[PDB]
């Protein structure tokens, strides 16, 4: 299952959008300051309240991070989840054999979202890439507040805690009997040899081979085996749909100067170098009005996404804290059957 | 409250932007223009004024429907904490809850939950079972509840705080064959147990 | 007085004395800035035309009218334009008396109902045929002629006709290069005012190689250009604009640190770090431990410095489990309360 | 090499001249594997045996599309194209995915050319536009001479002559000479159409006002052919040419349909000299009352010479227009020629287009007599009628990629 917690900011400057570079416009927008600072106001208030309401969230524990190695799970062929420890960098924890898979197949499609270098925008040397193209119309792609890093040290420190028994100071009890005590929750068990688990380990590992099979595209021969593919499926064109949501508002937000309103052209410094500075202020206008009114219409969609986001951010916090440390009994819950 | 400042702050501030007119003013029109005449310059504020009216009651519905959503969840944190004190975990405050106490706000309610902390916890040496004669097992039936010896005295408390007392006959069941890390105990000292 | 880079801050937001935070900032500056032209193939023919105004004063009184004034067209009534390219200038004769007894008057034309300006049609203005007189012709606009005296009272003494039709073949030109076969200009390295291919901008014209079959003009989707090609030969270039936008952050009436992305010294700082999407420029120490602002993944302290944001530790145990081993069990207790 | 009338597209009891992407000599070979390098691929099986074609770069990708061809011969050809994307035979996106009944005795083949994958059938032509199909230029064969398998590699435009008997390709011979001629001939398809794959040499637009650049746009342009008449050798004794394809000296190539048409394509032999592309001579009309006579020369008193350049010039060059009222000779001035004459289009309703752009404007035009003295007959590509039909043009640097 798929949920979303975050999305990107953006910051926008309002003198580079509406008149490019042109010292003639920055005497007309002086009548309308008041109607510029209440958008860069907008932006940069809820860019800092998502940062503060993610950051509230990213814990951290040490004694049970150095329980999430290989060595403590048992039989249980748990390696393609746990995060690879050393990059030969000054990281404590990268990214693990999974979420590699995940972004190997939609990250590089995004193109204007993701890790942007702005460094490489000012040399020229190359045709300009699509994100440096929006940097020159004032459009900024701050970074994100969760890392590789961060992501890796709050996902360890819950898989970590599950062989965490309530014993003294670190130990750590076998992972074969940390199921003992949840399988009692639902009915006692009354057999003295556990047979049960037998089975249990050869199921769970071509369990865990199939899906990460299903990531690697494979797919018209593993889509005729089980249902496994028809969950995987939906996650996938959910996680696609994120970022064609995410490009497509930008990809039209730009495309709107083309359209010049009822003057001669589109272009400021077309007009300059033909009117006198009497005549073309009443030209200018119409483009100042049309483009003030496209801004206002774009920060009024992005605030509605950001409190989207804030209502999705609560159903996550919930399964985290009733499925990964609980194990509730709500039907219709975590999984369709006995969680 | 700057939220709710900031949508009139910017619904009023729109009238000083005249149209492709004369003026903002529409006594300062008429003053000057026969009447034929006018109407034309007249027709351009109307028409941007309506569209700016059109866009502030396609906000405000939004708004409606956002508080619409967030009045269920204090119906039920009034359905369950108040009323019933509900064992699910991460709920009303981050530990176990006690009661909970309402108090008014601006445009909203205010909540005072109420749980316990740990401070200090104890050693307990554990056990799993009985094994009489290495054939009959007796283990406990209720899975919250702990066997353990203070140095040969066997007692039961529970697993969340430590409550201590005697074990009873009405606490144990009956499993056959006797898993190895149990207590040897032959029957005719069992008394001294039970 | 805006001299000092704090105070022009005051300037730009039209405020005095700022709260603190983070501002946005990008000082233009005023500028006589050279010219280049880049079309395609034809040859250079060029024509002149004059436009005199002789006059003479005395008759009854001197401030009311001038006595009489001839106006032609390089002596002539009427100009028709035949040839590629041409070029207007305005000429009033002082020395009719030798000794100059116009000092005084002050003849000059004004704007009239042309959708054009006199004084800008040597510009690299683009038209079909022209066709200026000095005598009434039908559907003809005018620029009228004014004449006054220490600039007192006004009158109108003649015009000048003029008719057009639009299209692509006859072109002003500021000036009549003599000896070029086909006209043409190209200005490296630094900003300029571009008019290559009918598109109008400024920005720094670079050379580089890159292997492109296909088209002589490269667009985004925002009708600006990002690079074209020489027909002749291979070599593309590359146009970037000079005024790239920045962040400035502002604490205890003064400035602290910028979010450039330009690899030089800026505003009053000195040192200079790299971070891996941006420069980072400040003047601070590197002893601060502790933060007064915030910004995406980091946090700007009270001289400069940068400090990185530590997650949040927590400490957690497990759910105890059926084992013969020695557990911890809570035996006191304490309350708190949460809002 | 026997293939179809439609695979060639010529007519019935004729010989013309084709070019185009085209088969020259067969292959037999059982070496098992070979990659070649090719832009195409004839073949004939009548044997039993798994005889599989693919085309391919020289290194693994995830986002290319790869041209398989399969045959797996029973009662008839089943042919199984697929050009899809592919995971290390994981068909996952498919362009075209379908299954063929095709008759025995009959070729088939692919032919690539820009981003457009054309598709020889023997009984229709069809075509996909395939993205990024450039790069497809290695081919992989797996085909055994002993099972009766014989297959054909395309190079590159070859000009073959073509003599046609009853619906029977009789003769095919290679010219060893014909330089140049696959940038300039052709032959007429069904309906008067272009055929495809053709590099459009100096086939320019024509327009009243500005000029595009780039990018798709509609148009409404004279591309539908009546007639073509190649090396037509004009001289000084010709006489006019009456806008129809029904005299005694046309020698239309391929189709030749009898109608009225609106234009007459000109199109121009230059070298890169500059003294043998000065031709002395002029250009008469012939409208309703009076001729028209056209001229140019390099002095604007033009009283003394009279040529016309071809190609790249080096000094610009004025033209001029007689008229006869009366014995009242009337002249007049037009406007300079562009820096490199390429070519000449005159309409029925008046017009002449010079490089695509309107000169001048007569009332109405009969016949036009193209009256240049030379001492050979080595001045004209090709001489075609059109009219005006509606098309989709590619334009890139102001030329013609392709057309729809
Ligand atoms: C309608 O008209 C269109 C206008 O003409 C037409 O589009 C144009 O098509 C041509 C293809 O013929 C493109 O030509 C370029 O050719 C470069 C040269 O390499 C090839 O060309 C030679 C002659 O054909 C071959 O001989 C040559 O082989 C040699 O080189 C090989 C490699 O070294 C070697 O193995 C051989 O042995 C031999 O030595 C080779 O075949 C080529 O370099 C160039 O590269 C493009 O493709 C690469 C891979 O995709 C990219 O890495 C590269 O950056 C170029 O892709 C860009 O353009 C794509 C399509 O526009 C985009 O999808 C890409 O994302 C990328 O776009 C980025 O860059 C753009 C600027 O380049 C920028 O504007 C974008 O915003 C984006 O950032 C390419 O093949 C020509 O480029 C095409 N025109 C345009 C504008 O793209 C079109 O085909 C016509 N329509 C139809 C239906 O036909
Ligand atoms: C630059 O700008 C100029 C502007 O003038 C433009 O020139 C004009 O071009 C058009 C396009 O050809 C000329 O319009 C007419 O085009 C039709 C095409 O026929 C179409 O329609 C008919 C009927 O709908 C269909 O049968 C046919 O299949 C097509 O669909 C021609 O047929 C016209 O020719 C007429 O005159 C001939 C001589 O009189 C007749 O033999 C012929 O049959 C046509 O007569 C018919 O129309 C007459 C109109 O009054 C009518 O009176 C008759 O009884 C009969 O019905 C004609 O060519 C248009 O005339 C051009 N303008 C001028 C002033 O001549 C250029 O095209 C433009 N440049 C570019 C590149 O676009
Ligand atoms: C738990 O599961 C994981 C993944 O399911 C598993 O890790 C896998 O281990 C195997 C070997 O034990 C790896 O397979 C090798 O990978 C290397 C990488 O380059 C290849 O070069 C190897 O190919 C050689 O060996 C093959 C078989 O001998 C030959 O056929 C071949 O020609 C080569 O000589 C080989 O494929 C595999 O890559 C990992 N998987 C990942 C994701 O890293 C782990 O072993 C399991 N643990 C337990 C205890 O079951
Ligand atoms: C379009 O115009 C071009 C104008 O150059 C024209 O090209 C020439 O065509 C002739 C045949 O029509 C080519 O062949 C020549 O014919 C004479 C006849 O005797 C030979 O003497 C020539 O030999 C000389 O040139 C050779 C090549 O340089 C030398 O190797 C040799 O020693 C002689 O000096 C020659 O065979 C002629 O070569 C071309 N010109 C060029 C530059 O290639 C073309 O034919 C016209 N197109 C059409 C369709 O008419
Ligand atoms: C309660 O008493 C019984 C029997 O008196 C104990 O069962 C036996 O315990 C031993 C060691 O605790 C088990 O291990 C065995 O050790 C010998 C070495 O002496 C070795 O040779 C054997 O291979 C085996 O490893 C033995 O298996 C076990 N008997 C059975 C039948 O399982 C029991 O341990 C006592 N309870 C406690 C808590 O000690
Ligand atoms: C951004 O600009 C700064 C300049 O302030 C660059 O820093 C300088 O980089 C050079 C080479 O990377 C360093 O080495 C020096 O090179 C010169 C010329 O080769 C040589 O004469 C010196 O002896 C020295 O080797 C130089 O030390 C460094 N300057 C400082 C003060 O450290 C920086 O490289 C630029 N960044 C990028 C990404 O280009
Ligand atoms: C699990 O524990 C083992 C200890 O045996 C770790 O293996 C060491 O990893 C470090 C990482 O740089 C190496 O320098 C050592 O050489 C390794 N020792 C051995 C014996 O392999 C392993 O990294 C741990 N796994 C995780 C995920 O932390
Ligand atoms: C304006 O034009 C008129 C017309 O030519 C000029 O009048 C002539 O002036 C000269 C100089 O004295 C006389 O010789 C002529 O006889 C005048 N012509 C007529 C018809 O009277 C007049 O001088 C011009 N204005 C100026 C200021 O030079
Ligand atoms: C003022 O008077 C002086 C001399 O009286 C004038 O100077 C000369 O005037 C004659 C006749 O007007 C001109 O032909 C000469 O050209 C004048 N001299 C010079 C050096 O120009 C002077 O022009 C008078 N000022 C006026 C008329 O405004
Ligand atoms: C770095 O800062 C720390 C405190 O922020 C400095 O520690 C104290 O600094 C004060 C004044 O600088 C001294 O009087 C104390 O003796 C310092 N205490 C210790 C334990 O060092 C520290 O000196 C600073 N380091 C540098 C190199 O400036
Ligand atoms: C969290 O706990 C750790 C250790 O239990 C504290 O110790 C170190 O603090 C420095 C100061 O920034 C860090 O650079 C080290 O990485 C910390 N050690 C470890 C193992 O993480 C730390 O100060 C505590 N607090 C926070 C906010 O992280
Ligand atoms: C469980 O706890 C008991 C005491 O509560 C531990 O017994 C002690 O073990 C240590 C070993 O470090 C000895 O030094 C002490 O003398 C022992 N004390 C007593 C009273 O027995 C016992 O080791 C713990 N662990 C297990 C597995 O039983
Ligand atoms: C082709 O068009 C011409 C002109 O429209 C038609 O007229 C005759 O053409 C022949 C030679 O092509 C000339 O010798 C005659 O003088 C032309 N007659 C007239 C009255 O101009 C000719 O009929 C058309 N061809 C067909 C087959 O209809
Ligand atoms: C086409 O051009 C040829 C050559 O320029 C012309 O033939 C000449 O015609 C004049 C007319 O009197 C004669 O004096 C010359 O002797 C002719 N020269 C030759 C070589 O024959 C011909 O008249 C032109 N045709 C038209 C219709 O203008
Ligand atoms: C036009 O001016 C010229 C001098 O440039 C002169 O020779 C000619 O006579 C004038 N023609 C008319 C009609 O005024
Ligand atoms: C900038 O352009 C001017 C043109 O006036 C030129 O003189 C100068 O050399 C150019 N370069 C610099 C670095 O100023
Ligand atoms: C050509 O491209 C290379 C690529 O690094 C660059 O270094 C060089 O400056 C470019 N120009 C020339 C003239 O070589
Ligand atoms: C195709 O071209 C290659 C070299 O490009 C050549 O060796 C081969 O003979 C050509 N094919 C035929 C059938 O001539
Ligand atoms: C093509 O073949 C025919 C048949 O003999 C011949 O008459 C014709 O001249 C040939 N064409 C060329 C260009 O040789």
């Amino acid at each position: 299952e798929y949920l979303q917690i975050t999305s990107t900011p953006i910051v926008v400057d309002c003198a580079t959008y509406v008149c490019n570079g042109n010292p003639r416009c920055k005497n007309l927008l002086k009548q309308y300051t008041s109607a510029c600072k209440t958008i860069e106001d907008a932006l940069r208030l809820s860019a800092h309240l998502e940062t503060n309401d993610v950051s509230s969230m990213l814990t951290f524990d040490s004694n049970a991070f150095s329980l999430a190695n290989v060595t403590s799970f048992g039989d249980y062929n748990l390696s393609s989840v746990l995060p690879q420890r050393n990059i030969r960098s000054s990281r404590i924890a990268g990214r693990s054999a999974l979420e590699d898979l995940l972004f190997s197949k939609v990250v590089t499609s995004g193109l204007g979202t993701v890790d942007v270098d702005y460094k490489s925008c000012t040399k020229g040397l190359s045709i300009a890439d699509l994100a440096c193209a929006q940097y020159y119309n004032g459009i900024m792609v701050l970074p994100g507040v969760a890392d590789a890093e961060r992501m890796a040290m709050y996902t360890g420190s819950l898989i970590g805690g599950m062989v965490l028994g309530g014993l003294t100071s670190a130990a750590a009890i076998p992972f074969s009997l940390a199921l003992q005590a949840r399988l009692n929750y639902v009915a006692l068990q009354t057999d003295v040899l556990q047979e049960n688990q037998k089975i249990l380990a050869a199921s769970f590992n071509k369990a865990i081979n199939n899906i990460v099979a299903s990531f690697s595209s494979v797919n018209d021969a593993i889509t005729q085996t089980a249902e496994a593919i028809h969950t995987v499926t939906i996650a996938l064109n959910k996680i696609q749909d994120v970022v064609n949501q995410q490009g497509s508002a930008l990809n039209h937000l730009t495309s709107q100067l083309r359209h010049n309103f009822q003057a001669i052209s589109n272009s400021i410094q077309a007009i300059y170098d033909r009117l006198d500075s009497i005549q073309a202020d009443q030209q200018v206008d119409r483009l100042i009005t049309g483009r003030l009114a496209a801004l206002n219409a774009f920060v009024s969609q992005v605030l509605n996404k950001y409190t989207e986001v804030r209502g999705s951010r609560r159903l996550a916090q919930q399964k985290i804290n009733e499925c990964v440390k609980s194990q509730s009994n709500r039907y219709g819950f975590c999984g369709n059957g006995t969680h | 409250v700057n939220q709710q400042g900031s949508a009139l702050n910017h619904l009023t501030s729109q009238l000083r932007h005249n149209f492709q007119a004369i003026s903002n003013s529409i006594q300062a029109i008429y003053d000057r223009l026969d009447s034929i005449q006018a109407d034309q310059q007249v027709d351009r504020l109307i028409t941007g004024r309506l569209a700016a009216l059109n866009a502030f009651v396609s906000q405000v519905l939004n708004k409606y429907t956002e508080v619409r959503g967030s009045r269920r969840l204090a119906q039920q944190k009034i359905n369950e904490c108040v009323k019933s004190q509900s064992n699910r975990y991460g709920f009303c405050g981050n530990g176990t809850h006690i009661f909970s106490i309402v108090n008014s706000a601006p445009d909203g309610l205010l909540f005072l939950h109420t749980v316990l902390l740990p401070t200090d916890y104890k050693n307990v040496k554990a056990w799993s079972g009985i094994c009489v004669d290495g054939i009959y097992g007796y283990v406990l039936r209720q899975p919250n509840l702990v066997l353990y010896s203070d140095n040969g005295v066997f007692r039961v408390t529970s697993r969340v705080m430590f409550q201590p007392r005697l074990p009873v006959l009405s606490d144990f069941v009956q499993i056959y064959n006797c898993n190895v890390t149990f207590v040897n105990i032959s029957r005719v000292e069992l008394h001294t147990v039970i | 007085y805006c001299d000092s880079p704090f105070e022009k801050l005051q300037c730009e937001h039209l405020q005095f004395g700022l709260q603190d935070g983070f501002y946005s900032a990008n000082f233009l500056d005023d500028n006589v800035l050279p010219e280049t032209y880049v079309a395609l193939p034809i040859y250079y023919q060029h024509t002149d035309i004059n436009f005199t105004a002789t006059a003479s004063f005395g008759g009854s009184c001197y401030v009311c009218k001038p006595h009489q004034v001839n106006i032609s067209l390089n002596g002539n009534t009427s100009v028709c334009v035949r040839t590629s390219h041409f070029s207007i200038r305005y000429i009033y004769n002082r020395v009719k008396s030798g000794s100059p007894g116009d000092s005084s008057w002050h003849i000059y034309l004004k704007s009239g109902t042309c959708p054009f300006s006199f004084s800008k049609l040597n510009n690299f203005q683009k038209f079909k045929t022209i066709c200026f007189s000095t005598v009434e012709v039908p559907g003809s606009c005018n620029f009228p002629l004014e004449a006054t005296w220490h600039y007192t009272s006004y009158t109108i003494v003649g015009a000048l006709y003029v008719t057009w039709s639009e299209g692509n073949s006859i072109t002003g030109v500021p000036y009549p290069v003599s000896g070029i076969r086909e006209f043409s200009n190209l200005v490296l390295n630094n900003c300029t005012k571009y008019n290559i291919y009918d598109y109008v901008g400024t920005g720094i014209i670079r050379s580089s190689n890159q292997s492109l079959a296909g088209g002589i003009t490269y667009v985004s989707n925002s009708g600006n250009l990002l690079g074209f090609k020489n027909v002749s030969t291979g070599n593309i270039f590359i146009v970037t604009p000079c005024n790239q936008p920045d962040q400035v952050a502002v604490y205890q009436q003064s400035i602290i640190g910028a979010m450039t992305a330009v690899n030089e010294s800026r505003y009053g700082l000195q040192n200079l770090l790299q971070l891996p999407n941006f420069y980072y420029v400040s003047n601070g120490g590197n002893n601060c431990t502790t933060a007064v602002m915030t910004y995406s993944n980091f946090g700007i302290c009270a001289d400069g410095s940068l400090i990185p944001v530590r997650p949040r530790n927590s400490s957690d145990n497990g759910i105890s489990a059926i084992i013969t081993a020695n557990l911890s069990i809570p035996s006191n207790w304490t309350t708190s309360v949460q809002v | 090499a026997n293939l179809s009338m439609l695979q060639l597209g010529v007519p019935d009891n004729s010989s013309t001249i084709v070019t185009g992407l085209l088969p020259t000599h067969w292959f037999c070979a059982n070496q098992s594997t070979s990659v070649y390098s090719a832009n195409g691929f004839f073949y004939i099986d009548v044997g039993n045996h798994r005889s599989a074609f693919a085309l391919h770069t020289g290194y693994y990708d995830a986002n290319q599309y790869y041209i398989y061809v399969t045959n797996e011969i029973g009662l008839n050809a089943s042919v199984t194209l697929k050009i899809c994307k592919f995971s290390r035979s994981s068909s996952f996106d498919c362009i075209v995915n379908l299954l063929f009944t095709e008759q025995l005795g009959a070729p088939l083949g692919i032919t690539i050319s820009g981003e457009t994958v054309r598709l020889h059938l023997y009984n229709v032509t069809r075509t996909f536009y395939v993205p990024a199909a450039y790069k497809l230029t290695k081919l992989s064969v797996k085909c055994y001479f002993n099972y009766s398998c014989v297959f054909s590699v395309v190079n590159a435009t070859v000009t073959v002559n073509v003599t046609t008997h009853n619906g029977r390709v009789v003769n095919y011979t290679v010219c060893d000479d014909c330089n140049g001629y696959t940038d300039n001939i052709f032959s007429v398809q069904q309906d008067g159409r272009i055929p495809n794959g053709f590099p459009f040499n100096n086939w320019f637009l024509l327009t009243n006002g500005s000029t595009l650049v780039d990018g798709v746009s509609r148009l409404y342009q004279p591309l539908r052919l009546t007639c073509l008449w190649p090396v037509p050798g004009l001289k000084s004794s010709t006489g006019f040419v009456y806008f129809n394809a029904t005299g005694s000296d046309v020698n239309c190539n391929g189709y030749q349909h009898n109608s009225v048409v609106d234009v007459m394509r000109y199109n121009l032999n230059f070298s890169a000299n500059s003294l043998d592309n000065l031709k002395s001579g002029v250009i008469v009309f012939k409208t309703l009352q009076y001729d028209v006579l056209f001229y140019c020369s390099n002095s604007s008193s033009g009283v003394l010479d009279t040529t016309i350049p071809f190609g790249p010039s080096s000094q610009p060059y004025y033209c001029f227009i007689n008229s006869t009222i009366n014995t009242t000779h009337v002249s007049t001035f037009v406007g300079i020629l562009p820096p490199t004459v390429r070519e000449i289009v005159v309409a029925r309703t008046g017009q002449f287009y010079i490089n695509g752009f309107k000169y001048f404007d007569l009332g109405f035009i009969e016949a036009v007599n193209f009256n240049v003295t030379t001492a050979s007959a080595t001045d004209f590509w090709t001489v075609a009628f059109a009219t005006f039909v509606d098309v989709l043009v590619n334009v890139s640097a102001t030329n013609i990629q392709n057309l729809l």
